[PDB]
């Protein structure tokens, strides 16, 4: 989707707010920590999301005004809520009502439950991860060193093809292997893996600029064509 | 709220806080989550992981040329052998700074960052200014961090558009003669492993 | 500039809020009416802005979060403030202080002054307008029916070349004449007029989409190249 | 406000209101504006101008074929002769809807609209949803207005990227036999002159 999240090459966002690493606090509110726990706890059990593709589209679907103002862990809350409702784990009306309860009474007690087997399950996910590397029977379309042209496509669902990189000449840097294809997997339409490539783009090609700058981007095979 | 203009009105951050608590409460009540499962995650990312793991790798590469060469040839195998592997760190690549090549990492589309190796990302890494600008004007961005590269140094910006992750291996500075591996690790800043800083001489 | 204002082709902004024209109120707050008066009153006297080029860049420079939340006449206030300070008509500190006075005390009285000669001057501007049509000694580079390719350029100042139209093949529909060149004029760098063209673009070229849709866009000569 | 995140915090609309009053007050005090100059503008745009001027032009084109032909051949000359000329209406073009061609006008970059002919634009015309989407999915947009065109009707979207302005000339509907020019003008909706609606039979 050509959304607010796809910011590469945009102007107007201002200076970067530099802070010394030792002063760069992780969390300033408890709900931020909770957001992190909700994401991993759900994903480790396949609740709402099996991996990060489903996670990302729920953030991308945020209202632009919310994306820019929620703060970062607000994105995480948004996507957990989106995905749990979309998959039928939670009912939207029940969730909205409970949200209103906590808004009006923020000190409302949270139910407590210990489940050490769930803790082990979560740990295992944190440690084992969710590699998207697969094997397919086809061979790669492209080879290292080949000059390709990226497509001019405009998916309305999820994609990992940033707008700034579309309809551009680049050079294949590496063939990684076949990876789960986000544009399908985010929508629960199958892993449908495709070859993933690293591609180098020169500043002159991306921007018309005159700098010894380049961008390396990972692109799935269907984002590109031969020349 | 004029119904022509609901999009002018953001949710307050209090809404996100309330929504988080509502999700927690419902998921616990329905048996999907537990108090201890949520706490386990928080402990892991806030305390167990962090940039000290990348710093160890950098100091080892500086002190052991055989290790450095293996790391650059096959970083995924090497990092996994060290135990720096897990969620959002299944496939980690190391990119070497050299005198004429400077590497900088971003996730323009979101925030992707190799948690098992570096911990949670910087505040600024996740925000639009860095993400928008670093791919187009990296020299201007790096100057805001105090790094003013000559025109003759090439910059390579690595956009984390897949699950592959990247960590920058910065150069060892002058002034470090005789330091042990452990002492060198203390010099390796988080920011140097993203590419927004060089390491200062002690 | 590749800013938040340049929305053509973006996803995620949602449904259009349809309203019957008879119910589509112009103004719901007095300050909105005032915004309109400030813009035209200043522009009619060349204060902060001589025409709309300077006007537009001041809006485009808004913080994204402000652009999306101020409401429409908030953009007008932003650009009047920007341009009057930038040109030295108003002092920023004085303006910020006075803003704070009205924020804390919104019923603070406004000074009254009648100037019927200024009214006549403003009227004349409303009636005569500010046509940007000029003549230049050069001939047009392009002709009706010619297939052109728009450039891949990324001005960091003002431009009227929308991102969605860049690096695209199109066909010249009309040669209007030479018009004041926004990318210079917005920055007070001279009228420097260039030939202006209307250009047709097909949906297949803009988007890869399969529709009997097209877009006509007006583009200055320097935005394009021959094929 | 955490100084890492000032960009999360919009100005409240009360700020814009205060700023407007501050500008007014300073400009009047310094002799740049007057009460009556500000009021004159407001009167002009809120009351003197409006879509009834375009409606007159449309009804005249429907009733007088010679006028229609001159209008389409040289709209700027014709509209100026009628007095429909001024700020943001110096160069107005008329684009004719036909059975197989439907025209829709936008300003993707802002809000540009021919004030001397049509008055101030619709609320929705200035907002991001319409501006973003109409150039890419005009059929989906038009359906939200109740206009469901067949796949066989071509759509031409006119993006107002220069000071040239565009007004759509909609087709006269069935059911209007014997209506006078003045009666026909009453049927011409603002929305039909933007291209987001056809005119219904009476
Ligand atoms: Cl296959
Ligand atoms: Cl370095
Ligand atoms: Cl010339
Ligand atoms: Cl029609
Ligand atoms: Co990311
Ligand atoms: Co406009």
């Amino acid at each position: 989707m050509n959304g607010i999240h796809d910011v590469g090459g945009m102007d107007g966002f201002g200076k970067v707010m530099y802070v010394k690493e030792e002063e760069d606090i992780y969390f300033t509110h408890d709900w931020e920590r909770l957001a992190l726990g909700l994401v991993a706890g759900c994903m480790a059990q396949g609740l709402g999301m099996k991996a990060f593709d489903e996670f990302r589209i729920g953030i991308e679907l945020m209202r632009p005004v919310d994306y820019l103002t929620s703060s970062y862990y607000g994105h995480w809350i948004a996507t957990v809520a989106y995905n749990l409702v979309d998959t039928g784990v939670l009912d939207e009306k029940e969730l909205d009502e409970r949200t209103e309860v906590f808004s009006k009474k923020p000190d409302t007690k949270i139910p407590r439950r210990e489940d050490p087997a769930l803790v082990k399950l979560v740990e295992k996910a944190l440690n084992d991860g969710l590699s998207p590397l697969r094997e397919i029977s086809a061979s790669p379309r492209f080879k290292v060193g080949e000059r390709i042209k990226t497509k001019n496509i405009h998916p309305t669902g999820h994609t990992r093809f940033p707008r700034y990189a579309r309809d551009k000449y680049g050079v294949i840097d590496e063939v990684y292997g076949a990876h789960v294809f986000p544009d399908d997997a985010a929508h629960r339409k199958g892993e449908n893996p495709q070859y993933l490539y690293r591609v180098r783009f020169e500043a002159e090609e991306l921007w018309g600029y005159k700098q010894k700058d380049s961008v390396y981007i990972d692109l799935w095979e269907s984002y590109m064509e031969p020349v | 709220i004029d119904p022509r203009f609901p999009h002018h009105h953001p949710r307050p951050q209090s809404f996100w806080e309330a929504r988080a608590k509502a999700l927690e409460s419902l998921l616990i009540e329905k048996g999907h989550l537990s108090s201890d499962a949520i706490e386990r995650v928080i402990k892991h990312y806030e305390h167990e992981l962090g940039p000290m793991n990348g710093a160890k790798v950098v100091a080892k590469a500086w002190t052991d040329p055989a290790f450095k060469q293996r790391l650059l040839e096959d970083s995924e195998t090497v990092l996994r052998e060290l135990g720096y592997y897990g969620l959002q760190g299944e496939h980690i690549r190391v990119v070497e700074n050299t005198d004429t090549v400077h590497n900088v990492v971003v996730c323009t589309l979101c925030s992707c960052y190799p948690w098992p190796l570096l911990g949670l990302p910087p505040s600024w890494y996740k925000e639009p200014a860095y993400r928008a600008r670093v791919v187009k004007e990296p020299r201007q961005v790096l100057k805001e961090f105090g790094l003013d590269l000559p025109d003759s140094v090439e910059i390579r910006v690595w956009d984390s558009s897949s699950e592959i992750r990247f960590m920058v291996l910065p150069q060892r500075p002058e002034g470090t003669e005789g330091m042990t591996e452990e002492e060198l690790a203390k010099l390796v800043t988080r920011d140097s492993m993203i590419g927004v800083a060089k390491i200062e001489p002690p």
